[PDB]
């Protein structure tokens, strides 16, 4: 086959390849920006709102210590989503570098995230649905920190794994290709500066696969404490909300990301939008009922509503 | 009425007690020789070793 | 040493019976009743049956509660109250209609001894943490009392007019006062008659209150 | 009408109080200046017997000391083997407020009382091999709060309507009755010949009975608070007293009088128990600061701390050889000592 | 530029190429075969009892119209199941229509099958609960049908798309390609043949968001009806197994096919071995707990 002779044929004229250099549009840039920041300060905001309330009870009944875990998680995915941005030259050992680390930074936010609210929801559906006179329930915050942490390790014990075992290798490859069907023939040829590692497919369905588990038993919390409480602590549609979110994101900027790799500007303005939407979805379905209610509450603490659940027995048609 | 019974439950006592009181000083001093002649056969006072402690082979 | 395992098997048999007597005793709501005698405790315990120490049990809605009357120890009260302090909720009784009434054993209003009662049982360092459902007995008999005898005579200092709902609820809020640990405990106040209106259910709605919040609160949620 | 009877006693108790010190010539506390001390007695929680679940409010050390009878508030009667740990029995109570336990001299028999006013005898020696309620005394008004055997027919108990009584198991029947006392009577102790014994009481006044005929021989006063535990010394000529103003007291049969107290600043807690060791030289309490406190009986000094239990300590015991010192804790865990 | 030539001349020297075959091996596709083939005579069996007891009391509390639905479900996991056996051409172009048949009554049978449970336990969310003074009997078989044909029309929706707009072409491709890293040069050759499709990943995406949105939406529901009742009726347990092994061997699955297409027998042996274990534990959490006491109480 001449396949091996052209092969170091193209070697001679393979002495050079093309570089990089920054292609996106600063207004997209300066609007992400600034969205970006002012979510990061909507962040702050919550986070000082919570501490100054610590001690309302109603700021009380809604776990404020895992409030501020879930918040650093979103400061962790706001910086990811800002990194995104960041496409310009470098060099190629932090390119590789600056990709590996905003992944991670995004997933180690979206476990940062997601295992505080699992963990009050499952505190909560334990506290409510478990009534023994004699056996109480006895959940601190260092125990649902202690899963959080859990839930952080296996996360970080992938990423180890996938940096340490097969890294994002960028990787010049210029290819020519002939395809034949049954009875036509083609032939074409193309150039491709991607930064994906080998077996990247591999990581994509590991980490996400971890992440769908924790999704589902995060929906099953939902649904186990449908109306165990008010909004303001029951928090099931917060959950039901960030995983429909969650999962729509995913899909679509992993779609895009594959297949739309010449179109930056997009790609980088639709991760950016959906990190953004999610995170900040998340963090208002958290912390806006807080806010509604902290204001009917220094009065006197008469108008407790929280306590009201769902248990019968009929009988069935 | 019923508050009868104290005088002579007082006087009862009076010559029970009275019949015999003996000074402090002989009680303290019984007590003494009691606490002392039953000494190295209380084995809290003294600590039992381990070959004949129960509680401990 | 092959009776000694025995012996052995015997203790561990013995110690798995009492974690099954014990996990099931967990499940029971245990209810301290006080109150004056002649208040409605027994009708009180009368209503709960039908659904020394006296003990009594009865369900409801699954929930098995029993309810111990100390009302028959005339001994110092201080020397046995620190028993009972693991009862998850205490159920005071008290006779609306001993307002105008004093007391055998006078100038003392049947009503400021339930008062006094009331003060020392909810301010005990035994109970700082364990809710009181208040039972306020004889609505009708007392609310046809007041249409002749105002409540003056028992609070001088009172300035409502001669009206039950009114004064029941003056004399809610004199018995809700004398609790001194708002912030740890909390006063179910209910008004009942000589028909069981809705006592046991209420008793059910408090105690269910009641885990609630001490399972919010060995979390640090509440 | 009453005013003579009423000067009749104020004299009484003048005459009372200049006896005292008629025959207090010294105290004592000089008399025993010149004995060399004890020193720091150090003891180790040997055992750990767990498997109470509620408050442990009495416990009983059996005449062989090796078994040792336990009643906590969860309804259960629970009966160690001390070497061992394992339970030999789990009686089920019909009341579970139980304030009192005791164990027969022989063996055969373990009473339990409480706030239902019943003294319930129960038969450890069954042919049919369980335990079974022998008898249930009732005729006392108030709560049960100690009672104790003295043979396998007779057991004394007293009770919070101010009296105690000696009963006969078989019959049934209330032998003989303790008047005298204003205050439930919170304890008893036989004396070791088992023909006196003390009780002590809420009015502060611990009094000395003959059970034979039923007159009480005298009274000691000194205790500014309700009096909590009792126990003779080893001798059964003294006995010493737990008070709630953190104060133990030894008085004398003989002397009438006050003989030494036990008490210490640091301390405002009240005493829940107390026991001598075999010889007397020790006189163990428990308090409600969580600590049982060894007091050199000779010295007033504290020699010793048991601190192993996060609740009161409410009851104390020592075995008839002195090998060992259980206490029972609100923790529900028991605890032997050496 | 210097390449178009050295292409220009590859594409002459083609000679035609050639082709090869795969094959497995009999062994493997007898055992296969053979849980297959009793994996769908149990399904047939739970069928036959639903009927035949269509008046029992628990298979009326068990719904089972719509345990028919599941079944049915079943029985089209499992002959697709048989399809990944498969490896010869009927017709020549048969290979790309046999692999879009196989996925597409996958994914058709898959949704039959969690269909009828999501009902269940909506309805039952419904009634049980949810009840003010009003009676809710509203909810019959015909809407939760209905819901299941609206889930049907939605992914034969999707697969129509897929199959008239970028089908499954099999494509022999022959290339080289130049690598060249930061500081070095190296060589390959590659020789392919591989049935897909391009955007492949765009369907695989959409499809398992949908099922997946489907399957969040289940755990919610099974969430929401935890303590209802029991296992004949309550299904939630049903629901959150079946959830999690369908996500773990889709995972895998994906995974191995797209990663081991040199390894034909473990790719068919772990395809079909997923599908039968999913299909299989679902039916069987489904149906057991009906068995059980239909021999009690009889
Ligand atoms: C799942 C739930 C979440 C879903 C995602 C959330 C949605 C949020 C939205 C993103 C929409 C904007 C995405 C990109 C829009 C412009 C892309 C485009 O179409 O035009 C580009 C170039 O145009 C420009 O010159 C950019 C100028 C700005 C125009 C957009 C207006 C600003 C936008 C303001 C909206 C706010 C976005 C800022 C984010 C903050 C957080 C929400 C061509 O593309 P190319 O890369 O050069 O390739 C071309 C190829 O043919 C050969 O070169
Ligand atoms: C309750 C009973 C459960 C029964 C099933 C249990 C497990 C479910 C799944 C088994 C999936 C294994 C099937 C193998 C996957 C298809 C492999 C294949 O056939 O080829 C494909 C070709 O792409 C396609 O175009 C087909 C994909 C579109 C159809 C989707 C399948 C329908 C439905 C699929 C499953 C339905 C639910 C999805 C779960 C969701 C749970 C979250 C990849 O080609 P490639 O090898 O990657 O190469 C390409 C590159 O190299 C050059 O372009
Ligand atoms: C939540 C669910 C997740 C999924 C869990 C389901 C997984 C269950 C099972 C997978 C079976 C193991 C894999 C099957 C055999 C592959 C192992 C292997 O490696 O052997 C193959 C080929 O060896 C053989 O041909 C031996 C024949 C059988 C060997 C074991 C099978 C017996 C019994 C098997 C068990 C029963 C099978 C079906 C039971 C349920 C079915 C409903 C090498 O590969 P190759 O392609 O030929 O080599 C090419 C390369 O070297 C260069 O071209
Ligand atoms: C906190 C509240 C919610 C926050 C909202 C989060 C939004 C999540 C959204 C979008 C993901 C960002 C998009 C970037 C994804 C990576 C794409 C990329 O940039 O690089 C890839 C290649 O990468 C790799 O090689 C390894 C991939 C690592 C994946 C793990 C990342 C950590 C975890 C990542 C998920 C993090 C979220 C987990 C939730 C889950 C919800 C289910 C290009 O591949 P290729 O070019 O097609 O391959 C060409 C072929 O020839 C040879 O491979
Ligand atoms: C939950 C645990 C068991 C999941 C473990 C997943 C492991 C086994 C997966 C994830 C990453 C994969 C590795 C990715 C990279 C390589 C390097 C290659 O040259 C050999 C295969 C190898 C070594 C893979 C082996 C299998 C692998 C290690
Ligand atoms: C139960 C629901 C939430 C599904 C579980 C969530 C996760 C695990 C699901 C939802 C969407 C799925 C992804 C959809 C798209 C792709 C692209 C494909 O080329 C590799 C698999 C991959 C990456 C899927 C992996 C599994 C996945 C990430
Ligand atoms: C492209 C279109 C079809 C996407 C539509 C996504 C919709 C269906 C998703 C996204 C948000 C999700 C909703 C989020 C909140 C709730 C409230 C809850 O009490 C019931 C489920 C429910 C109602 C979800 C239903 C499904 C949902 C509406
Ligand atoms: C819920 C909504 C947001 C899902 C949207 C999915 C869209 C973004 C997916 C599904 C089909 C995909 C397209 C399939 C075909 C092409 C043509 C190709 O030459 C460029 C990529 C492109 C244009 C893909 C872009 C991404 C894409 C459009
Ligand atoms: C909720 C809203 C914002 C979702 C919008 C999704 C849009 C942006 C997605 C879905 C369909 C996609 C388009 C599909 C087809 C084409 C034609 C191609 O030649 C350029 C890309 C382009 C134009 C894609 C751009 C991005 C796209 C338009
Ligand atoms: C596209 C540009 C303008 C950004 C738009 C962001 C919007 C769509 C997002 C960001 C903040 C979100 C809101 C946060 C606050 C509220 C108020 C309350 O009812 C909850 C939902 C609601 C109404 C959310 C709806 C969606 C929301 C408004
Ligand atoms: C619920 C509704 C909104 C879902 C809609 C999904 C649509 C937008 C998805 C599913 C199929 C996808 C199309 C698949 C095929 C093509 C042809 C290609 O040359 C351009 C992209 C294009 C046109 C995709 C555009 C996006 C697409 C149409
Ligand atoms: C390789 C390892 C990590 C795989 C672990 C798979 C585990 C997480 C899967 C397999 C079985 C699943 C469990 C099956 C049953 C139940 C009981 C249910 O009431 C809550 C969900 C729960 C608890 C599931 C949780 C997730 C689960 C435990
Ligand atoms: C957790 C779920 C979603 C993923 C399941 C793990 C699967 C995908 C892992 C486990 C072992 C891995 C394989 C380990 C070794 C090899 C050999 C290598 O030459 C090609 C990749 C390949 C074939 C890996 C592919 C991915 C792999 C099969
Ligand atoms: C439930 C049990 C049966 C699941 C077993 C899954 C096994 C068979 C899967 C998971 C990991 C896979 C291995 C991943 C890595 C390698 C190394 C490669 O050089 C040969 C293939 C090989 C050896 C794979 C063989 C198949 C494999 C071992
Ligand atoms: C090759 C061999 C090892 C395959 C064995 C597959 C076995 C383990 C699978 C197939 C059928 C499955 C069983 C189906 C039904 C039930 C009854 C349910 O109440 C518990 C799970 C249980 C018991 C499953 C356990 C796992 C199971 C037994």
């Amino acid at each position: 086959r001449p396949l091996h002779d052209l092969c170091k044929t193209t070697i001679t004229s393979s002495h050079h390849s093309s570089k990089t250099i920054s292609s996106l549009s600063p207004v997209l840039l300066g609007i992400v920006w600034t969205f970006l920041s002012c979510g990061l300060l909507l962040i702050l905001f919550f986070l000082a709102f919570t501490i100054h309330c610590r001690k309302n009870r109603i700021v009380k009944m809604s776990s404020p210590n895992l409030n501020i875990v879930t918040l650093l998680g979103s400061c962790l995915t706001y910086s990811s989503a800002y990194l995104f941005g960041i496409q310009d030259v470098l060099v190629g050992s932090s390119m590789e570098t600056l990709i590996q680390t905003r992944l991670s930074m995004l997933c180690i936010g979206t476990s940062l995230v997601f295992g505080p609210i699992l963990g009050k929801s499952w505190r909560l559906y334990k506290v409510f649905t478990q009534r023994v006179p004699d056996k109480r329930v006895i959940i601190k915050d260092l125990q649902l920190l202690g899963l959080v942490a859990a839930l952080l390790m296996a996360d970080v014990i992938l990423l180890m794994t996938w940096v340490l075992t097969d890294p994002i290798q960028c990787l010049q490859i210029l290819s020519v290709s002939m395809t034949v069907t049954g009875k036509d023939v083609s032939c074409t040829s193309t150039s491709t500066h991607f930064c994906a590692s080998r077996y990247s497919d591999v990581w994509i369905a590991l980490i996400w696969g971890c992440k769908g588990l924790l999704l589902l038993y995060g929906a099953y919390l939902a649904g186990l404490t449908g109306h165990v409480s008010s909004p303001p602590v029951n928090q099931s549609l917060t959950i039901m909300v960030g995983v429909n979110l969650l999962v729509l994101a995913a899909g679509l900027l992993f779609v895009v990301t594959r297949y739309l790799h010449s179109w930056p500007n997009l790609v980088f303005g639709l991760t950016s939008g959906g990190i953004f939407v999610c995170t900040t979805t998340i963090n208002c379905f958290i912390f806006i009922p807080q806010l509604k209610q902290w204001k009917a509450f220094e009065e006197e603490n008469q108008t407790i509503r929280r306590m009201a659940k769902y248990f019968s027995t009929p009988n069935k048609s | 009425a019923s508050i009868a019974q104290a005088r002579k439950l007082v006087e009862q006592l009076k010559m029970e007690a009275n019949i015999d009181r003996i000074k402090v000083s002989k009680a303290a001093a019984d007590l003494m020789a009691y606490c002392e002649a039953h000494a190295k056969e209380d084995p809290l006072l003294t600590p039992v070793p381990a070959s004949e402690n129960p509680f401990r082979e | 040493s092959a009776e000694d395992k025995a012996a052995v098997e015997r203790s561990k048999m013995i110690d798995r019976n009492l974690r099954e007597d014990g996990e099931k005793a967990a499940k029971e709501v245990k209810l301290l009743l006080l109150g004056a005698g002649e208040s409605g405790k027994n009708t009180i315990v009368k209503q709960m049956k039908i659904i020394g120490i006296v003990e009594t049990h009865f369900t409801f809605k699954d929930l098995y509660f029993k309810m111990f009357d100390v009302g028959a120890q005339r001994s110092e009260r201080k020397k046995w109250i620190h028993c009972f302090e693991g009862v998850t909720a205490i159920i005071f009784c008290v006779a609306l209609s001993d307002y105008d009434l004093v007391l055998a054993e006078e100038e003392m209003n049947r009503m400021h001894a339930s008062m006094k009662l009331f003060d020392s049982i909810c301010n005990n360092k035994w109970f700082t943490e364990t809710s009181i459902i208040l039972f306020l007995n004889k609505k009708d008999l007392f609310e046809e009392k007041i249409k002749r005898s105002p409540l003056t005579i028992c609070y001088p200092e009172y300035t409502g007019s001669n009206t039950y709902e009114e004064a029941a609820a003056y004399i809610q809020c004199q018995f809700e006062d004398l609790n001194r640990r708002k912030d740890t405990k909390e006063i179910y106040t209910h008004f009942t008659c000589s028909t069981d209106t809705k006592n046991v259910q209420f008793v059910f709605d408090a105690v269910t209150d009641v885990i609630i919040k001490n399972n919010l609160k060995e979390c640090g949620l509440y | 009408e009453l005013d003579q009877l009423r000067q009749e006693a104020e004299q009484l108790k003048n005459q009372i109080r200049d006896a005292r010190k008629a025959c207090a010539d010294a105290t004592l506390s000089q008399i025993t200046n010149n004995i060399d001390p004890v020193g720091r007695i150090q003891m180790r929680t040997r055992r750990t017997l767990r498997g109470h679940l509620a408050k442990i409010y009495a416990m009983h050390w059996g005449t062989d000391s090796r078994l040792l009878v336990s009643a906590s508030q969860d309804g259960k009667l629970i009966i160690w083997d001390s070497y061992t740990t394992n339970k030999v029995h789990a009686i089920p109570l019909r009341s579970s407020w139980v304030m009192t336990c005791a164990y027969a001299p022989s063996g055969n028999y373990v009473a339990c009382g409480g706030l239902d006013n019943i003294c319930s005898i129960y038969n450890l020696k069954t042919r049919e091999g369980n335990v079974r309620v022998s008898r249930e005394l009732a005729g006392h008004t108030g709560y049960l709060s100690c009672c104790r055997f003295l043979d396998d027919n007779q057991i004394v108990t007293s009770s919070g309507d101010t009296t105690c009584a000696l009963w006969d198991i078989e019959t049934g029947q209330q032998t003989t009755t303790f008047t005298g006392h204003t205050g439930d009577v919170m304890s008893l102790s036989l004396a070791p010949d088992t023909r006196l014994f003390v009780s002590g009481a809420c009015d502060a006044s611990a009094k000395l009975w003959d059970v034979r005929e039923g007159m009480c021989r005298q009274t000691f006063t000194g205790h500014e608070s309700d009096i909590n535990a009792i126990c003779f010394f080893p001798n059964g000529n003294a006995f010493a007293t737990g008070s709630d103003d953190a104060t133990c007291r030894l008085f004398d049969l003989r002397a009438d009088q006050e003989l030494m107290t036990y008490s210490h600043d640091n301390i405002i807690c009240g005493i829940t128990s107390v026991s001598f060791s075999k010889s007397g030289r020790l006189l163990l309490a428990g308090y409600d600061d969580f600590n049982c406190n060894v007091w050199d009986a000779l010295k007033a000094d504290r020699a010793g701390v048991l601190a192993g239990h996060d609740n009161r300590v409410s009851c104390l015991g020592v075995t008839d050889d002195g090998m060992a010192v259980a206490t029972g804790s609100w923790d529900s865990f028991l605890k032997i000592w050496n």
